[PDB]
Formats: structure tokens, C-alpha cells, sequence
RNA sequence: UACCCGCAGAAGAAGCACCGGCUAACUCCGUGCCAGCAGCCGCGGUAAUACGGAGGGUGCAAGCGUUAAUCGGAAUUACUGGGCGUAAAGCGCACGCAGGCGGUUUGUUAAGUCAGAUGUGAAAUCCCCGGGCUCAACCUGGGAACUGCAUCUGAUACUGG
RNA sequence: UUAGCUAGUAGGUGGGGUAACGGCUCACCUAGGCGACGAUCCCUAGCUGGUCUGAGAGGAUGACCAGCCACACUGGAACU
């Protein structure tokens, strides 16, 4: 089904997550149908570090698809700070 | 991945001054600078149109201490950016960490400069680089370090540093050893006896 | 066979300033009547009139400026062997803006600049310069 | 000429084939020498060259020439020829180079060691 | 409104069946000259109200066959 | 004041009933540096005396160019018998991007920045006489406006 | 682990290619069309700046040269951008099908063409403005671009019916 | 210096079959269909975003990554 999850696209020990819903059939960093917001677990203080569309992800869990469990343990920070 | 070796060949061979000593001796009574190194200096050779480009950009190079893959670089980083090519190239050149504490007068010569930076005793904006390519942006903060503020050849440089021209985009300050870049210097501000046409020409091909 | 009339008009002009000719007869035309107001608006030839009933005939007076001729070169571009179009954003510039490129368009025959105040493109025709 | 005719007829290119065909595309290759031996150059100028005749492994049979004075390579001797041809010698197209896993390098070489294969002088 | 393709008839020697034929003007991409290219097409051309030559417009509604998904609307042109 | 530059020089040759007798032949471009240039060609017997006889005739048959500030006004192309030239103005920190005998006399006339380009036989002495057409050929903004009619804002 | 700090000692850390013209770099020694160099022009027959070595010089740099392939120079397949009297290039000539083009005016259609809008032209990649890695390589946000196609609403000068 | 190819082949009626339209298949009828805008045949080749070079137009190319297809000792087949 389609689902809210991650693809590193950073280099090695530096970490970069673009969230993205994909189909569960599909590789990690593969296919998606579009890309919402992005994530870095080194993001540096003073500078953005998650930049969710809570509307897209609204609009996806309306037609079905499941949330993942870090971007589901993210979009409470997102809305716990706004 | 730096020259080592005779610091007055490759004056001799330009033709002119490369700032490679700190001034304390003359020019003239330090070598004789008047030809070209060798045991064939005493000749004239008509030098080509390519000829004097390749002088010119060796010249360049041999001033500023980088080598011919960076200093392509730089060259495609000039002409990637707006403006005059040749004016940007030089600003580019006279950017680098070395250059700019060599240019407010932390260290005697260009070597000297680029082996303080690279020993840790060059810090911008309260932050320790040790990079000598590291490039500086306006309205920075060089400074030394705590560590490195009582050694002789480093107020040996601040006190001569002065008897020579003075840069007039740089904020300069010996007593506590820091310096500010205050903006991008201009071509005029710059020296006037190298052709930027040259340059262009011969990394045109 | 004549087979281009704008060919003609261009190759007869070029002629008479090559060789020097106050004024060109020739058989006219709607498109050489606009062509000629184009090149009258921008100084190029002296002037013009319409003469004839059944066979009308266009009587370029040509404009010389210390002898030599006052247009350089007059290229037929969109011959009708090739078609050329481009758009608003595509048009030429002959000499950097020293020259014109006529182009015939939707609300009529204009210039380059026309063109592009107007907003639209047209297919070229010739260059003058 | 024309468009017209252009349409018709598209503007064919004028591919040349390789000079080292032998080599299919390949820097280097590894052959048995089958006769090694002395020729003589043109007429231009006159001297007494040293060539081999070698079995590549893909199949071919070419003639190279061995560079520098001194070679120990005889019949049944395995070599790696690289391309380049020698203009005064005809039909030949390559090159044996030297440092490989018979063919050794020039003895008391100073200058150009790499190019025929000499380890560096202490 | 409906996307449909004006095109001249080439043969009607089916059952059900003809051969339109559509000249579309195109430009060469390379030398930029305008050339019209064939675009031949076999419509199930029901009660065929048809002959050689008269032009006709098609349809695109679905597979009928092997070879044709094309449907007439209307003939225009039908005078010889 | 003048930029004098030799370009090349050539060696020729003449078969005479004693024998063959040689001679030198010089090319060189003399300008002012800011709106004037001009080519000469002479011939001598010996290299020093065939560069000034070259220089001479360069100063005196000079041809004034109404240049830009720092470039020309309008891309141009210059026909001759073998040589064919282009040259298009560029931008400032450009340079004179032009080969054979073409950068030396454009450096010599008083631009600084230009594309140039040689198409056909490749000639120093045809293609000095091309580039010099080129040049002389183009007009100004303010001269094109003067047989217009117009002002230069006007024909903009 | 990245990173920071103290120890001591300038130590443990530079080679390759080229030097007759193209192309930046010259003098001797050893041979003597033999030994040998070479991408081209070509060198060596006792003064070799061209062979091998030495001295010196130039280029690059933890890299240096050769080889194999691609593009440029090659305007040397030329649509941008060639020629056909003599270098290569007018069928020996004529008729003519398909095809290519087509004198001049009006009205009509609007297919090409011109304007605007919508969808799409994946992400990635290039470019522009910023940020993070001590700089850079590298990563990343936004913008632009993807030069294309389909539909809709108009413009009618040109070509087309 | 590969010029004719195609008889389930083109179309039609009815039956059967697939989740779906369809000679996909069957019986019958019509003699049609493709083709100098390159049919048929031979050699070579995974395609695209992309990469190199080129100012541009172009030329070469399919390394990594990503989207699609095919394959799993060779070939044929079916079931869940
Ligand atoms: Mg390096
Ligand atoms: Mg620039
Ligand atoms: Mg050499
Ligand atoms: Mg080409
Ligand atoms: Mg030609
Ligand atoms: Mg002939
Ligand atoms: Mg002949
Ligand atoms: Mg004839
Ligand atoms: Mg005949
Ligand atoms: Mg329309
Ligand atoms: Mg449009
Ligand atoms: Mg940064
Ligand atoms: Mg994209
Ligand atoms: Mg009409
Ligand atoms: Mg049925
Ligand atoms: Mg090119
Ligand atoms: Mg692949």
C-alpha cells in the first residue's frame, strides 16, 4: 500500500532523509509517487532540520496511507513545536 | 603539493619582484636578479605570443603560491561568476587565508603566511581553520591565537609589515592581533603591473 | 518563372543602389506596398507612390547619404523554398539593433521592435541594414 | 545543397576505419613471438631496425618493433604490444613495450626509464 | 470538442471497412522544412457512405479489430 | 604613442641565370592604440631593413575604425581573397579571443574584448586585410542614424 | 569515531616527462646513415641544441608519460556553415508521372504560423541564489530550466484549403 | 550490391475464449492488406532521464544512480 516513509540520499555518516510516500513494493530510495518535506538527524542548531506538509500527509492518511514509525515519532514534534 | 626549492629562480626567471623574501635585504644585494637563471640567462630569447601568456600566468601563480589544478579552478570559478573575468579571477586569488594574513601582516612571506595557517595559529571569526585555501568573505574576523600571539617571527612581521604598502580593504590591529576584511578588493586597489587579458587568453584554448 | 515578388522587389532595389539609380519601377503589390511603408518609416528609401490602374506599379525613390548608399545589405531570409517562424522571444537582431528584420505578423507588417512592444511573434522576411 | 535534396538524401558522415585493428580498441595486448628478426628502412634514410613478428592472443599475427638498444626476447617469448606505428618501416603497426612479463628493460638507462621500463638508480 | 481527424480515403474495398489517409504538416527537425507525411488509418466505416477520393472524418473510439480503432462521423467533401 | 608589432616574417626567392637569390618580407600593424590601425607589407633583402620599410608604409596608410568604448559596435564578417573573418563583440574581462594574425593587430587597434574567428585559408596576409575590412566596413550607432535620419535613441 | 588537548624532535615523507619548429626550455661528452629518435616536418655519412649520458633549464605534482575510444580544431558531409569553366564536382540532349514551387484582387476557413491559459514534460542532472561538512570535493532548500506534446480561448498579415 | 511481401493474411456474420476490446480462436463469405513517406530480408543493438565534447546547432555514448522491458544451465509446458 502506500506509504509515508524515508530515503537516504546524504553520504556516508552523514545522513539525509527525504520523505517521500512510496509504494511498500518498492526499494528504500527507489520509486515514489511525491515528495513531502525532508529530515536531517545532523542538522545544525539555528537552521531548519524537519520540513513536513502536514496538509499532503493529512490528505494521504484520508485516502489510506500508513505512516511509518520515525515520520510518525516526527510529525508529533512538528506539531508539539507549531 | 607546494614548491620547494629556490625561492630567487623563479623571480630571476619572470623578470621581476615575486615578494617571495620579507624585505629586510634588498632585492638586488639578496641575487643577481637582472636574467634568467641558468647557464644561459645572458641571452635575450624573443618569447612568443604564447610565450608571454604562460610567463604572465606563471608569474601569477608563483605570486599567490597555488598550483596549476587550483588555479584552473579558480579560473572556472571566474568565469562561472558575474563581471570582469580577469578582476574576479584576482579577487579569487586574493581571498585565500594566506593571502589575506599575509596581506594584514601576521607573516613575512607568502611560505610563511601558509605555514602559520596550517599549524593552527590562524583563527577566523573566533574559529580555528587551518585550511591556506580557505577563502574569506566580507566583514570576517581574522585573529591569532591566544597560543601564537607571543612568537618572534610573528611580531617580527607585524613590525614589518608596515615600512611597505598598506592594503586599504583590510582592518588591521597588531595589539590584539586581528584583523577585519572589510570588502572585495578592486583591480585598481590591487597591483598594476600584471595583464588579466593574459591569463583569459591562454585558458581559453 | 517569377516565383517570389518580395525577391524581385529586394534584388531590384539592391541593383539600383548598387548602381546608383534615383528612383525603381516594378510591378507592385499589397505585401510590396507594406513592405515599402516599412522601409519609408525607417528612412531606408526616400519615399514611394502607386501608379497604374489595372497594373499598379511601385516607383521607389532610392536615399543617398554622401554618395554611398544608405542600406548596407537587404537579405530575403524566409525564401519560399524554406519557411522560417519564430516566435516573440525568437526574433533577430541585425547588427545588435542597427538593423531590421521585417516581420509580417497578425496585425500586420512590423519591425522587430514593434514586434516585441506588441508582444507577438510573426515569420521574418528580409533583413535590412 | 538544398534542403529539398538534404530531406531526401540525409548528409552521411566519413568514418574512417582505425589504423590498429588488430588491437580491436584495446591499449594493450599480450602475444607469443613467433619471428623475431632485423629489416631495413626505406629509402629516405637507411639502417637496420629491430622487428618481431607476434601471434596476438585474439587471433591476429602482426609485426612490431623493439624499441632502444637491447632486447633479450627471442622465439616463444611472451610480450605486450601497445599501439603507435614506426613511419620509416613499412607494415608496421605497434609497438612492444618493455618492463613487461619477458621483455626487459634497456640495461644503464638514465633518461626516459619509464617509457622502457627501468627500475630507478640508487 | 471531441478529438477527431479529418482525413482523404484511400480504398473501400472492405466489408465494413475503408482506408482514410491524413496529410499532416510537420516541420523537419533538422533542416526546418515544412513536409506533409502520410498518416494512413482503416476506419469501420459502417453502411459505407463511401467512394475514392472523398475526404471524411474519423474517430478514435476503440479496438474493432486487428487493425483498425477508428470510427466515421461524417462525410463532407462527398461530391466528385 | 603608435603600438608598432611585426606579425611574421617571410623568406622568399628568385631564380636568376647565376643562380637563386633570396629576400626577406615583413608584415607588421601600427595604431595609435584607441581608434586607428594600419597594415604594411614590404619586402627587402635583408630582416631589418624589410621591417621598417613595413613600418613605414604601416603609419602612413593608417585607417581610423569607429570603435566602442572598449569593443565594436556590431558583429561583423570580413570577406577577402582567401580568408574569410568574423568578429562579434563580447563583454568586459573577455579578451582578445582571436588566433594567427588577427589577435596582434585587433590588440593593436584598440579593442580589448572580441570573438574572432577565421573560416577559409588561414593566411596572415589575407586574413590582416580581411580583419581590416571587417573593421572598416562597420559603421557606428550615431553614423547609421546620420543616413537614417533618425536619432540613436530613436533607431535604438 | 569525527573532534579537542599534552610529549618531543625538522625528523618519517618527491618523483615523472620534455628541451630543432609546431610548444615553455641550451651547452659539452661517447659514437659516426652503425648504434638509435619520432605525431608531422625529419635527423645520425666526425662541431648532432633531434641518438645515449652529463650539466643546466621548462611543465606537472603524489602523481608523471605512453597506449585505446569519444568531441573539438575538421567551414574536412557545411540546416546554422561549402563548391561544380580550369583542383573532385552540370547527367550528351529533350519530354514527362509522383513530387517541389508558384503572377494579381476580394470574400470565406483557420491547417501551419502568432498571442494567452490548463495538464503533463518523474525523481535525479545542469545553471542561479543560500546553508551544512574547519575550505573544497560532497550533501542540501528554493528558483529557473526540461528547448516537447495535447486541449481550450483569440489574432488574420503570410503560406495553406 | 535486400523490391516485392502477406492466405488467419485484410474485412464481415455467428459461436467459443480472456478480468477486459481484439482472427485471440473456430465454421462460413468477401480478395483483400502492407509497400520508393522503404514493405520483406541481413548484420548490429536493451530503451529513457542522463554522460563526454562542442559557444551554439550537432557528434559520440548508455560507466554509477533512477524509471521501464527481457532473462535465471538450454527449450517447452502448466498449476497454486
Ligand atoms: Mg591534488
Ligand atoms: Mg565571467
Ligand atoms: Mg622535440
Ligand atoms: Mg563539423
Ligand atoms: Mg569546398
Ligand atoms: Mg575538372
Ligand atoms: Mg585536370
Ligand atoms: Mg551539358
Ligand atoms: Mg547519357
Ligand atoms: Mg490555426
Ligand atoms: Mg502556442
Ligand atoms: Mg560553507
Ligand atoms: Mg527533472
Ligand atoms: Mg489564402
Ligand atoms: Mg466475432
Ligand atoms: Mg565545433
Ligand atoms: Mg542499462
Amino acid at each position: 500500500m502506500v506509504t509515508i516513509r524515508l530515503a537516504r540520499h546524504g553520504a556516508k555518516k552523514r545522513p539525509f532523509y527525504q520523505v517521500v510516500v512510496a509504494d511498500s513494493r518498492n526499494a528504500r530510495n527507489g520509486r515514489f509517487i511525491e515528495r513531502v518535506g525532508f529530515f536531517n538527524p545532523i542538522a545544525s542548531e539555528k537552521e531548519e532540520g524537519t520540513r513536513l506538509d502536514l496538509d499532503r500527509i493529512a490528505h494521504w492518511v484520508g485516502q489510506g496511507a500508513t505512516i511509518s514509525d520515525r515520520v510518525a515519532a516526527l510529525i508529533k514534534e512538528v506539531n508539539k513545536a507549531a | 603539493a607546494r614548491y620547494l626549492g629556490p625561492k630567487l629562480k623563479l623571480s630571476r626567471r619572470e623578470g621581476t619582484d615575486l615578494f617571495l623574501k620579507s624585505g629586510v635585504r634588498a632585492i638586488d644585494t639578496k641575487c643577481k636578479i637582472e636574467q634568467a637563471p641558468g647557464q644561459h640567462g645572458a641571452r635575450k630569447p624573443r618569447l612568443s605570443d604564447y610565450g608571454v601568456q604562460l610567463r604572465e600566468k606563471q608569474k601569477v601563480r608563483r605570486i599567490y603560491g597555488v598550483l596549476e589544478r587550483q588555479f584552473r579552478n579558480y579560473y572556472k570559478e571566474a568565469a562561472r561568476l558575474k563581471g570582469n573575468t580577469g578582476e574576479n579571477l584576482l579577487a579569487l586569488l586574493e581571498g585565500r587565508l594566506d593571502n589575506v594574513v599575509y596581506r594584514m601582516g601576521f607573516g613575512a612571506t607568502r611560505a610563511e603566511a601558509r605555514q602559520l595557517v596550517s599549524h593552527k595559529a590562524i583563527m577566523v571569526n573566533g574559529r580555528v581553520v587551518n585550511i591556506a585555501s580557505y577563502q574569506v568573505s566580507p566583514n570576517d574576523v581574522v585573529s591569532i591565537r591566544e597560543k601564537a600571539k607571543k612568537q618572534s617571527r610573528v611580531k617580527a612581521a607585524l613590525e614589518l609589515a608596515e615600512q611597505r604598502e598598506k592594503p586599504t580593504w583590510l582592518e588591521v590591529d597588531a595589539g590584539k592581533m586581528e584583523g577585519t576584511f572589510k570588502r572585495k578588493p578592486e583591480r585598481s586597489d590591487l597591483s598594476a603591473d600584471i595583464n588579466e587579458h593574459l591569463i583569459v587568453e591562454l585558458y581559453s584554448k | 518563372s517569377m516565383q517570389d515578388p518580395i525577391a524581385d522587389m529586394l534584388t531590384r532595389i539592391r541593383n539600383g543602389q548598387a548602381a546608383n539609380k534615383a528612383a525603381v519601377t516594378m510591378p507592385s503589390s499589397k505585401l510590396k506596398v507594406a513592405i515599402a511603408n516599412v522601409l519609408k518609416e525607417e528612412g531606408f528609401i526616400e519615399d514611394f507612390k502607386v501608379e497604374g490602374d489595372t497594373k499598379p506599379e511601385l516607383e521607389l525613390t532610392l536615399k543617398y547619404f554622401q554618395g554611398k548608399a544608405v542600406v548596407e545589405s537587404i537579405q530575403r531570409v524566409s525564401r519560399p523554398g524554406l519557411r522560417i517562424y519564430k516566435r516573440k522571444d525568437e526574433l533577430p537582431k541585425v547588427m545588435a539593433g542597427l538593423g531590421i528584420a521585417v516581420v509580417s505578423t497578425s496585425k500586420g507588417v512590423m519591425t522587430d521592435r514593434a514586434a516585441r512592444q506588441a508582444g507577438l511573434g510573426g515569420e521574418i522576411i528580409c533583413y535590412v541594414a | 545543397a538544398t534542403v529539398n535534396q538534404l530531406v531526401r538524401k540525409p548528409r552521411a558522415r566519413k568514418v574512417a576505419k582505425s589504423n590498429v585493428p588488430a588491437l580491436e580498441a584495446c591499449p594493450q595486448k599480450r602475444g607469443v613471438c613467433t619471428r623475431v628478426y632485423t629489416t631495413t628502412p626505406k629509402k629516405p634514410n637507411s639502417a637496420l631496425r629491430k622487428v618481431c613478428r607476434v601471434r596476438l592472443t585474439n587471433g591476429f599475427e602482426v609485426t612490431s618493433y623493439i624499441g632502444g638498444e637491447g632486447h633479450n626476447l627471442q622465439e616463444h617469448s611472451v610480450i605486450l604490444i601497445r599501439g603507435g606505428r614506426v613511419k620509416d618501416l613499412p607494415g608496421v603497426r605497434y609497438h612492444t613495450v618493455r618492463g613487461a612479463l619477458d621483455c626487459s628493460g634497456v640495461k644503464d638507462r638514465k633518461q626516459a626509464r619509464s617509457k622502457y621500463g627501468v627500475k630507478r638508480p640508487k | 470538442k471531441i478529438r477527431t481527424l479529418q482525413g482523404r480515403v484511400v480504398s473501400d474495398k472492405m466489408e465494413k471497412s475503408i482506408v482514410v489517409a491524413i496529410e499532416r504538416f510537420v516541420k523537419h527537425p533538422i533542416y526546418g522544412k515544412f513536409i506533409k507525411r502520410t498518416t494512413k488509418l482503416h476506419v469501420h466505416d459502417e453502411n459505407n457512405e463511401c467512394g475514392i477520393g472523398d475526404v471524411v472524418e474519423i474517430r478514435e473510439c476503440r479496438p474493432l479489430s486487428k487493425t483498425k480503432s477508428w470510427t466515421l462521423v461524417r462525410v463532407v467533401e462527398k461530391a466528385v | 604613442e603608435l603600438q608598432e608589432k611585426l606579425i611574421a616574417v617571410n623568406r622568399v626567392s628568385k631564380t636568376v641565370k647565376g643562380g637563386r637569390i633570396f629576400s626577406f618580407t615583413a608584415l607588421t600593424v601600427v595604431g595609435d592604440g584607441n581608434g586607428r590601425v594600419g597594415f604594411g607589407y614590404g619586402k627587402a633583402r635583408e630582416v631589418p631593413a624589410a621591417i621598417q620599410k613595413a613600418m613605414e608604409k604601416a603609419r602612413r596608410n593608417m585607417i581610423n575604425v569607429a570603435l566602442n568604448n572598449g569593443t565594436l559596435q556590431h558583429p561583423v564578417k570580413g570577406v577577402h581573397t582567401g580568408s574569410r573573418v568574423f568578429m562579434q563583440p563580447a563583454s568586459e574581462g573577455t579578451g582578445i579571443i582571436a588566433g594567427g594574425a588577427m589577435r596582434a593587430v585587433l590588440e593593436v587597434a584598440g579593442v580589448h574584448n572580441v570573438l574572432a574567428k577565421a573560416y577559409g585559408s588561414t593566411n596572415p596576409i589575407n586574413v590582416v586585410r580581411a580583419t581590416i575590412d571587417g573593421l572598416e566596413n562597420m559603421n557606428s550607432p550615431e553614423m547609421v542614424a546620420a543616413k537614417r535620419g533618425k536619432s540613436v535613441e530613436e533607431i535604438l
